[PDB]
């Protein structure tokens, strides 16, 4: 029993915790790439 | 007077754009180090 | 100052409208002398701006001749 139960609670862990890291990314990099579009927009507003 | 600043501003415009040409640079390794590191993980 | 006439896809902020206009003044009390300014010796918000401030001083100074000239 505490073979297992303990050796499940690994993937438990493991494998709902790595899909957590993509809101980051998600959160991260799409808000960041943003500032590029507001450049390039501000670019023709040099003109 | 006018072309002076029409033709000063052209010249402006053109140098952001890479400034921003480095900065759109950025995404792609932006990329590869939120996503790789995750790939070895679920395998 | 860029997204504020980025998202009204605006090119200037004169084009932009004053309720915007006074929404980033409420923050930036400074923006005031380029935005309320009359008649700002300098075309505010422009690049070459300071450039049109000289070729007209060149004008300004050739029709100073030539009225006189003749």
């Amino acid at each position: 029993r505490s073979t297992g139960r303990s050796a499940l609670a690994v993937l438990i862990r493991a494998c709902r915790r790595i899909q957590q890291q993509l809101q980051r990314t998600r959160r991260a990099l799409f808000q960041r790439s943003n500032a590029v579009l507001t450049s390039l927009h501000h670019v023709r507003m040099l003109l | 007077e006018r072309a002076a600043v029409l033709q000063a501003q052209r010249t402006a415009a053109a140098a952001a754009l890479e400034n921003a040409a480095l900065q759109a640079a950025e995404l792609p390794v932006d990329i590869e180090r939120r996503i790789r590191p995750i790939e070895q993980q679920v395998h | 100052l860029t997204e504020a006439c980025a998202a009204e896809r605006v090119v200037r902020p004169h084009q932009l409208s004053p309720a915007a206009q006074t929404a980033l003044l409420r923050r930036f009390p400074a923006l005031e002398g380029p935005l309320r300014h009359p008649r700002p010796v300098l075309q505010p918000f422009d690049i070459a701006a300071e450039v049109a401030f000289v070729a007209r001083i060149q004008i300004a100074c050739l029709r100073a001749l030539g009225h006189s000239i003749r």
